[PDB]
């Protein structure tokens, strides 16, 4: 029914995303959001019949400010994913006060996930605007720009189009599937 | 002078050419050169242990054909 392709013509496998995940994530991290702290989660799942299913939203040990969030114990995160045979398929985070977009930090982070899995997606929630988006970098052009980027500064801008929303319809399909939230904090 | 593997949590396996005297820091630089991932985003895990930047493969007695595991740091903003 759907064949999705990157900007460079590479086929993208489907990722099935539970339609409940965005709302559940906001519910789980709401105390952080109210304190004006960002929070991140990992989108974990499985490959079955050439399609990815997100099955687990994993909230890793992390630290945050009003403008940043980040994992602090990736070794424990690995151990959990390894034991349960869960693939990293993407990530999600909040912008407690900002608009919905991919920041400089988001782009440099996501670039690595997308290099390791062409289908990787970044979900950005902006609860104060009641907006959200699912993003990825342009492949190969956006990935190349970020890989080569040596511009200093945690919040530096980029020239050119580097990223895009996933298409509707495209390789990400929201469906009525079960979801498990794993809070490792 | 030997080859090791770096396995991701995405079903990808990376091949690297290294030497016993390479530091973990060097291994991460090689991963950056080959795959485009900055060293500060990389954590390398071997046999239940996170490897440290200042140590060498030799320090850990890591043999040819060994498989290291890569887990990325996450940073959002
Ligand atoms: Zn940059
Ligand atoms: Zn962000």
């Amino acid at each position: 029914k759907i064949h999705a392709y990157t900007e460079g013509g590479k086929p993208l496998r489907t990722i099935y995303l539970p339609k409940l995940l965005k709302k559940v994530f906001l519910d789980v991290v709401k105390p952080n959001t109210k304190k004006n702290l960002e929070t991140c989660g990992i989108l974990c799942g499985k490959l079955r019949q050439n399609a990815f299913f997100i099955t687990h939203l994993v909230i890793p040990l992390q630290e945050a400010t009003s403008d940043t969030c980040g994992t602090t114990d990736e070794a424990s995160l690995f151990e959990f994913q390894d034991k349960h045979n869960l693939l990293t398929l993407g990530w999600i985070h909040t912008h407690p006060t900002q608009t919905c977009f991919m920041s400089s930090v988001d782009l440099h982070t996501h670039c690595s996930y997308q290099l390791m899995l062409p289908e990787a997606i970044a979900i950005v929630m902006a609860p104060s605007k009641n907006t959200s988006g699912i993003f990825r970098l342009l492949d190969p052009e956006g990935l190349q720009t970020i890989v080569k980027c040596r511009k200093p500064g945690l919040f530096h801008p980029h020239e050119g189009k580097v990223y895009t929303m996933v298409a509707q319809p495209g390789h990400v399909r929201e469906i009525n599937s079960k979801l498990q939230v794993v809070d490792l904090r | 002078s030997m080859q090791i593997f770096v396995k991701t949590l995405t079903g990808k396996t990376i091949t690297l050419e290294v030497e016993p005297s390479d530091t973990i820091e060097n291994v991460k630089a090689k991963i950056q050169d080959k795959e485009g991932i900055p060293p500060d985003q990389q954590r390398l895990i071997f046999a239940g242990k996170q490897l440290e930047d200042g140590r060498t493969l030799s320090d850990y007695n890591i043999q040819k054909e060994s498989t290291l595991h890569l887990v990325l740091r996450l940073r959002g903003g």
